[PDB]
């Protein structure tokens, strides 16, 4: 089959600037290389078709390029809605195949997470379960790192967490995290804290609870 | 030298992919002719005559060109996988060239490997694209180009 | 215009076999191909499989040839996907798509999801974040609620049944060990309409019969 190499994987850029993503096939594939856009929750569309034409609908700041192994889409102008999957497709010669695709982030300014903890709820610890939840809500760069300390003892295997894609409209991301433990071990700590280590932070900021 | 074109037969109908190497010819109605195959026609050498003209011909969109080959003894029409990096040529094989006859303001194609051979097509809609002997007969052999930008 | 919608998608045994349908309209449907592509939760797209407008030929992706059969009614503007032998690796969501000369995908559907494990359906706990002064920044607080363990996927979560977007962040699901998922939804709202403005995370889970109207209290 032909293989089709997207370059970069991730890449982040500054807004009205410009973004261009390459695609490289295997084989020669002449014109038949063709570019979709998958939004967060949405089902692909097509941007570009044969290498150059902008399909219906498509805006004008979107173009592409190439011929033969090497294709590129140029985003001009990048807007904030442009935060997005972006995959590369040929069509020249069966199986039809698809570039590995690229994640495009947009480059806002520094913004510091607003951090919350939630202590588990009566209805889950009367179930014999409890989960305490640490919320990051909109920062910007996605790079943040969430630690679960447990009277002052660093947690691991008993926590998951969870990053929504960029924002479409204000470029931040939101981090969930969920240290999980069993009744009976919850009940033998006090202090439930998560540690937040972040650009926007100017000391690595500590929510906490006391179970009592 | 290549244009990029849409052939359709005397009967007006319409060329479309079949398979990953079969055309098949049927009448298309208006936003649907966007279906038709799109060609690469190629002026290769060979035989220059006032009546015949040697061209080659590519699926522009696909990795394929028309080949003519005997197939169970008889010649036949087929679609063969070529590399776009070394096509078109300018001395093209045998078996991919075809000789462009202007008729009556109509084309035909006769097959340069199987002389007296024509890219046909039925009368019936939805049949495949093949390579026909009989010149006025049951088998539409002329056809109509139409230019795309 | 175009309209492509999937239906079928569901939890499916490793070995078992399930079956796709994707209706389609606003185009004359016998006279385009139609296609099944592909994506694994959090991965790239997949060409599956391609079926020409008149259903006389088909071709198949080498991850799936043998074991999947695509077929299409063209009375009843029906494309199908027969997915025999399934393994861990077939889960994604399975996309209708049309082509336009046998080239790129002009027009999708939105997805059916097929689950492919031996985990049972069981739906989701659904706990509230309560708003409290370790979930406040200022003059905002944030609120939520915790849909722990279900299975599969999806679960739909909307907030005082979708009239509240703003601030809301419905975070994607974590697949645990058991074979169980579990996800978070979180809202920050002014702290004034606390006590006035009545909070319900609707959390519908339709695979178990599961819909939680659940009250968010501080």
């Amino acid at each position: 089959e032909i293989v089709l190499t997207q370059s970069p994987d991730f890449q982040s850029v500054t807004p009205k600037e410009k973004v261009t993503i390459t695609c490289r096939a295997s084989q020669s594939i002449g014109s038949s290389l063709h570019w979709y856009q998958q939004k967060p929750d949405q089902s692909p569309k097509l941007l570009i078709k044969y290498a150059s034409q902008s399909f219906s609908g498509v805006p004008s700041r979107f173009s592409g390029s190439g011929s033969g192994t090497d294709f590129t889409l140029t985003i001009n102008s990048l807007e904030a809605e442009d935060a997005a999957a972006y995959y590369c497709h040929q069509s020249s010669s069966l199986p039809f195949t698809f570039g590995p695709g690229t994640k495009v982030d947009i480059k806002r300014t520094v913004a510091a997470p607003s951090v919350f903890i939630f202590p588990p709820s009566d209805e889950q610890l009367k179930s014999g379960t409890a989960s305490v939840v640490c919320l990051l809500n909109n920062f910007y760069p996605r790079e943040a790192k969430v630690q679960w300390k447990v009277d002052n003892a660093l947690q691991s295997g008993n926590s998951q967490e969870s990053v929504t894609e960029q924002d479409s409209k204000d470029s931040t991301y939101s981090l969930s995290s969920t240290l999980t433990l069993s009744k009976a071990d919850y009940e033998k700590h006090k202090v439930y804290a998560c540690e937040v280590t972040h650009q926007g932070l100017s000391s690595p900021v500590t929510k906490s609870f006391n179970r009592g | 030298r290549s244009l990029n074109c849409t052939l359709r037969d005397s009967q007006q109908k319409s060329l479309v992919m079949s398979g990953p190497y079969e055309l098949k010819a049927l009448h298309l109605q208006g936003q649907d002719m966007e279906q038709q195959v799109v060609f690469s026609m190629s002026f290769v050498q060979g035989e220059e005559s006032n009546d015949k003209i040697p061209v080659a011909l590519g699926l522009k969109e696909k990795n394929l060109y028309l080949s003519c080959v005997l197939k169970d003894d008889k010649p036949t029409l087929q679609l063969e996988s070529v590399d776009p990096k070394n096509y078109p040529k300018k001395k093209m094989e045998k078996r991919f060239v075809f000789n462009k006859i202007e008729i009556n303001n109509k084309l035909e194609f006769e097959s340069a490997q199987f002389p007296n051979w024509y890219i046909s097509t039925s009368q019936a809609e939805n049949m495949p694209v093949f390579l026909g002997g009989t010149k006025g007969g049951q088998d539409i052999t002329d056809f109509t180009m139409q230019f795309v930008s | 215009q175009v309209q492509l919608v999937e239906s079928g998608g569901g939890v499916v045994q490793p070995g078992r076999s399930l079956r796709l349908s994707c209706a389609a309209s606003g185009f004359t449907f016998s006279v385009y191909g139609m296609n099944w592509v592909r994506q694994a939760p959090a991965k790239g797209l997949e060409w599956v499989a391609i079926i020409w407008y008149d259903g006389d030929n088909q071709y198949y992706a080498d991850s799936v040839k043998g074991r999947f059969t695509i077929s299409r009614d063209n009375s009843k503007n029906t494309l199908y996907l027969q997915m025999n032998g399934l393994r861990a690796e077939d889960t994604a969501v399975y996309y209708c798509a049309r082509d336009l000369r046998t080239g790129p995908f002009d027009y999708w559907g939105q997805g059916t999801l097929v689950t492919v494990s031996s985990a049972s359906t069981k739906g989701p706990s659904v706990f509230p974040l309560a708003p409290s002064s370790k979930s406040t920044s200022g003059g905002t607080a944030a609120l939520g609620c915790l849909v722990k363990d279900y299975f599969p996927e999806p679960v739909t979560v909307s907030w005082n049944s979708g009239a509240l977007t703003s601030g809301v962040h419905t975070f994607p699901a974590v697949l645990q060990s058991s074979g169980l998922y579990s996800l978070s939804s979180v809202v920050t709202v002014p702290s004034s309409s606390l006590g006035t403005q009545t909070y319900i995370c609707n959390v519908n889970h339709k695979p178990s019969n599961t819909k939680v109207d659940k009250r968010v209290a501080p």
